[PDB]
Protein backbone atom coordinates (compact mmCIF):
# COMPACT_ATOMS: atom_id res chain seq x y z
CA UNK A 1 0.00 0.00 0.00
CA UNK A 2 1.05 3.36 -1.26
CA UNK A 3 -1.06 6.40 0.33
CA UNK A 4 0.08 9.26 -2.26
CA UNK A 5 -2.48 9.87 -3.64
CA UNK A 6 -4.38 10.68 -0.64
CA UNK A 7 -5.97 12.42 0.89
CA UNK A 8 -9.23 11.71 -1.00
CA UNK A 9 -12.41 13.28 0.02
CA UNK A 10 -14.41 10.28 -0.19
CA UNK A 11 -14.14 6.62 0.08
CA UNK A 12 -16.40 3.88 -1.21
CA UNK A 13 -17.28 1.51 2.12
CA UNK A 14 -16.55 -2.25 1.19
CA UNK A 15 -14.45 -4.20 4.11
CA UNK A 16 -11.30 -5.34 4.01
CA UNK A 17 -9.30 -4.42 6.36
CA UNK A 18 -5.70 -3.23 7.00
CA UNK A 19 -3.70 -3.14 10.51
CA UNK A 20 -2.45 0.22 11.78
CA UNK A 21 0.60 0.81 14.10
CA UNK A 22 -2.03 2.55 15.93
CA UNK A 23 -3.83 -1.21 16.18
CA UNK A 24 -6.62 -0.18 14.94
CA UNK A 25 -8.35 -1.94 12.05
CA UNK A 26 -8.90 0.26 9.06
CA UNK A 27 -11.88 -0.83 7.18
CA UNK A 28 -10.33 -0.27 3.85
CA UNK A 29 -6.91 1.33 1.85
CA UNK A 30 -9.14 4.60 1.29
CA UNK A 31 -9.97 4.75 5.15
CA UNK A 32 -6.07 3.68 6.24
CA UNK A 33 -4.52 5.80 3.93
CA UNK A 34 -6.77 9.21 4.80
CA UNK A 35 -5.77 8.39 8.41
CA UNK A 36 -2.42 8.27 7.16
CA UNK A 37 -2.33 11.46 6.30
CA UNK A 38 -4.54 13.12 8.70
CA UNK A 39 -1.95 12.30 11.26
CA UNK A 40 0.63 13.58 9.26
CA UNK A 41 2.81 10.62 8.14
CA UNK A 42 3.36 8.97 11.72
CA UNK A 43 1.02 5.90 10.98
CA UNK A 44 2.10 3.53 9.18
CA UNK A 45 0.94 -0.25 8.29
CA UNK A 46 1.08 -3.01 10.67
CA UNK A 47 -0.14 -5.57 8.57
CA UNK A 48 -3.05 -6.75 6.25
CA UNK A 49 -6.06 -8.39 7.52
CA UNK A 50 -7.83 -7.08 10.93
CA UNK A 51 -5.40 -6.02 13.90
CA UNK B 1 -31.03 -12.96 3.74
CA UNK B 2 -32.60 -9.15 3.65
CA UNK B 3 -31.42 -5.67 3.20
CA UNK B 4 -28.28 -4.62 5.13
CA UNK B 5 -27.30 -8.48 5.37
CA UNK B 6 -23.12 -8.99 5.20
CA UNK B 7 -22.61 -10.23 1.50
CA UNK B 8 -19.31 -11.90 0.78
CA UNK B 9 -17.35 -11.85 -2.49
CA UNK B 10 -13.66 -13.24 -3.01
CA UNK B 11 -12.27 -10.27 -2.47
CA UNK B 12 -14.06 -8.58 0.50
CA UNK B 13 -17.64 -7.81 2.48
CA UNK B 14 -20.19 -6.12 1.21
CA UNK B 15 -24.27 -6.03 2.17
CA UNK B 16 -26.81 -6.49 0.43
CA UNK B 17 -29.18 -3.91 -0.66
CA UNK B 18 -32.86 -5.04 -1.77
CA UNK B 19 -33.94 -7.91 -3.14
CA UNK B 20 -36.08 -7.91 -6.09
CA UNK B 21 -36.79 -10.12 -9.30
CA UNK B 22 -37.79 -10.06 -12.79
CA UNK B 23 -40.12 -12.70 -13.43
CA UNK B 24 -39.63 -16.17 -11.35
CA UNK B 25 -35.65 -15.22 -11.14
CA UNK B 26 -34.46 -13.73 -7.98
CA UNK B 27 -31.86 -10.82 -7.82
CA UNK B 28 -30.05 -9.05 -5.64
CA UNK B 29 -28.60 -5.32 -5.63
CA UNK B 30 -25.64 -4.04 -4.35
CA UNK B 31 -23.08 -1.48 -4.88
CA UNK B 32 -21.28 -1.42 -8.46
CA UNK B 33 -17.66 -1.23 -6.32
CA UNK B 34 -18.43 -4.58 -4.86
CA UNK B 35 -20.15 -6.19 -8.42
CA UNK B 36 -16.71 -5.07 -10.79
CA UNK B 37 -14.70 -8.05 -10.58
CA UNK B 38 -16.07 -10.32 -8.36
CA UNK B 39 -18.09 -13.25 -9.58
CA UNK B 40 -19.66 -15.29 -6.79
CA UNK B 41 -21.33 -14.23 -4.02
CA UNK B 42 -21.69 -16.00 -0.31
CA UNK B 43 -23.71 -15.75 2.46
CA UNK B 44 -20.93 -15.80 5.49
CA UNK B 45 -17.04 -15.41 5.67
CA UNK B 46 -16.57 -19.00 5.43
CA UNK B 47 -17.86 -18.97 1.98
CA UNK B 48 -19.85 -22.11 2.55
CA UNK B 49 -23.69 -21.00 1.80
CA UNK B 50 -23.37 -19.58 -1.53
CA UNK B 51 -25.98 -17.23 -2.71
CA UNK B 52 -25.32 -16.76 -6.54
CA UNK B 53 -23.42 -15.13 -8.97
CA UNK B 54 -22.56 -11.47 -10.26
CA UNK B 55 -25.24 -10.80 -13.68
CA UNK B 56 -24.24 -6.89 -13.99
CA UNK B 57 -22.15 -4.20 -12.54
CA UNK B 58 -21.59 -0.46 -13.33
CA UNK B 59 -18.83 1.14 -11.63
CA UNK B 60 -17.45 3.75 -11.90
CA UNK B 61 -19.92 6.85 -13.34
CA UNK B 62 -22.80 4.76 -11.61
CA UNK B 63 -22.44 2.66 -8.57
CA UNK B 64 -25.19 -0.45 -8.71
CA UNK B 65 -24.55 -3.93 -9.63
CA UNK B 66 -27.10 -6.87 -9.32
CA UNK B 67 -26.14 -10.48 -8.50
CA UNK B 68 -28.71 -13.93 -9.59
CA UNK B 69 -29.69 -16.07 -6.83
CA UNK B 70 -27.94 -19.74 -7.45
CA UNK B 71 -29.54 -21.10 -4.28
CA UNK B 72 -32.59 -22.41 -4.25
CA UNK B 73 -33.19 -22.58 -0.34
CA UNK B 74 -32.13 -19.46 0.93
CA UNK B 75 -34.84 -17.01 1.99
CA UNK B 76 -34.97 -14.21 0.33
CA UNK B 77 -37.01 -11.52 1.96
CA UNK B 78 -38.49 -8.12 0.33
CA UNK B 79 -37.48 -6.50 3.85
CA UNK B 80 -34.96 -3.91 5.30
CA UNK B 81 -33.88 -6.07 8.37
CA UNK B 82 -37.41 -6.56 9.08
CA UNK B 83 -38.81 -3.42 7.67
CA UNK B 84 -41.05 -4.07 4.83
CA UNK B 85 -40.15 -2.28 1.39
CA UNK B 86 -43.01 -2.14 -1.23
CA UNK B 87 -42.02 0.42 -3.37
CA UNK B 88 -39.16 2.37 -5.18
CA UNK B 89 -39.83 6.50 -4.88
CA UNK B 90 -37.09 9.31 -6.12
CA UNK B 91 -35.04 10.84 -2.84
CA UNK B 92 -36.16 14.94 -2.49
CA UNK B 93 -34.21 17.26 -0.76
CA UNK B 94 -35.01 17.21 3.00
CA UNK B 95 -36.45 13.39 2.86
CA UNK B 96 -35.98 11.60 6.21
CA UNK B 97 -34.30 8.29 5.48
CA UNK B 98 -32.40 5.26 7.06
CA UNK B 99 -29.63 3.20 6.03
CA UNK B 100 -28.97 -0.58 6.92
CA UNK B 101 -25.46 -1.88 6.32
CA UNK B 102 -23.35 -4.61 7.62
CA UNK B 103 -21.09 -3.13 9.46
CA UNK B 104 -23.00 -0.31 11.52
CA UNK B 105 -25.96 -1.02 11.54
CA UNK B 106 -29.51 0.88 11.14
CA UNK B 107 -28.78 4.51 11.41
CA UNK B 108 -31.16 7.85 9.96
CA UNK B 109 -30.73 11.33 8.81
CA UNK B 110 -32.17 13.37 5.99
CA UNK B 111 -31.23 13.88 2.00
CA UNK B 112 -28.79 17.06 1.68
CA UNK B 113 -28.71 16.90 -1.76
CA UNK B 114 -29.55 15.72 -5.39
CA UNK B 115 -27.25 14.88 -8.59
CA UNK B 116 -23.68 15.00 -6.68
CA UNK B 117 -20.32 14.05 -8.36
CA UNK B 118 -18.20 11.77 -5.87
CA UNK B 119 -14.61 11.44 -7.32
CA UNK B 120 -13.11 8.74 -5.50
CA UNK B 121 -10.11 9.43 -7.44
CA UNK B 122 -7.83 7.67 -9.69
CA UNK B 123 -10.75 8.10 -13.03
CA UNK B 124 -13.31 6.30 -10.40
CA UNK B 125 -15.88 9.37 -10.58
CA UNK B 126 -19.77 8.55 -10.03
CA UNK B 127 -22.40 11.45 -10.97
CA UNK B 128 -25.78 11.64 -9.88
CA UNK B 129 -26.06 10.58 -6.37
CA UNK B 130 -27.73 11.26 -3.43
CA UNK B 131 -26.11 13.37 -0.57
CA UNK B 132 -27.17 12.82 3.09
CA UNK B 133 -26.06 13.11 6.87
CA UNK B 134 -26.28 9.40 6.95
CA UNK B 135 -22.86 8.09 8.52
CA UNK B 136 -21.55 5.05 6.83
CA UNK B 137 -18.32 2.71 6.94
CA UNK B 138 -16.62 -0.22 5.40
CA UNK B 139 -18.36 -3.25 5.26
CA UNK B 140 -21.80 -1.02 4.68
CA UNK B 141 -21.31 -0.40 0.79
CA UNK B 142 -24.43 -1.70 -1.17
CA UNK B 143 -26.86 -1.45 1.61
CA UNK B 144 -30.02 -0.08 1.34
CA UNK B 145 -31.47 3.22 1.77
CA UNK B 146 -35.06 3.49 2.53
CA UNK B 147 -37.75 5.55 3.91
CA UNK B 148 -40.32 4.14 4.99
CA UNK B 149 -41.61 1.28 3.18
CA UNK B 150 -40.05 2.79 -0.14
CA UNK B 151 -36.40 1.48 -1.37
CA UNK B 152 -34.61 4.75 -2.15
CA UNK B 153 -30.80 4.14 -2.79
CA UNK B 154 -27.70 1.82 -2.45
CA UNK B 155 -24.87 2.90 -0.23
CA UNK B 156 -22.24 3.90 -2.02
CA UNK B 157 -19.15 5.77 0.28
CA UNK B 158 -18.43 9.10 1.60
CA UNK B 159 -16.48 10.54 4.61
CA UNK B 160 -16.62 10.65 8.14
CA UNK B 161 -17.98 7.86 10.37
CA UNK B 162 -20.53 6.74 12.89
CA UNK B 163 -18.84 7.99 15.95
CA UNK B 164 -18.46 11.64 15.05
CA UNK B 165 -21.00 12.24 12.24
CA UNK B 166 -20.29 11.77 8.35
CA UNK B 167 -21.76 12.43 4.72
CA UNK B 168 -22.79 8.83 2.86
CA UNK B 169 -24.14 9.49 -0.99
CA UNK B 170 -25.95 6.70 -2.39
CA UNK B 171 -26.90 5.80 -5.96
CA UNK B 172 -30.71 5.95 -6.50
CA UNK B 173 -32.22 2.74 -6.84
CA UNK B 174 -34.52 4.03 -9.47
CA UNK B 175 -32.15 3.76 -12.16
CA UNK B 176 -30.71 0.24 -11.52
CA UNK B 177 -34.17 -0.79 -11.12
CA UNK B 178 -34.90 0.49 -14.55
CA UNK B 179 -31.36 -0.53 -16.01
CA UNK B 180 -32.16 -4.46 -15.07
CA UNK B 181 -36.03 -4.57 -15.83
CA UNK B 182 -36.26 -5.76 -11.66
CA UNK B 183 -38.43 -4.53 -9.19
CA UNK B 184 -38.51 -4.61 -5.54
CA UNK B 185 -40.99 -6.97 -3.90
Amino acid sequence: VDCSEYPKPACTAEYRPLCGSDNKTYGNKCNFCNAVVESNGTLTLSHFGKC
Amino acid sequence: ISGGDAIYSSTGRCSLGFNVRSGSTYYFLTAGHCTDGATTWWANSARTTVLGTTSGSSFPNNDYGIVRYTNTTIPKDGTVGGQDITSAANATVGMAVTRRGSTTGTHSGSVTALNATVNYGGGDVVYGMIRTNVCAEPGDSGGPLYSGTRAIGLTSGGSGNCSSGGTTFFQPVTEALVAYGVSVY
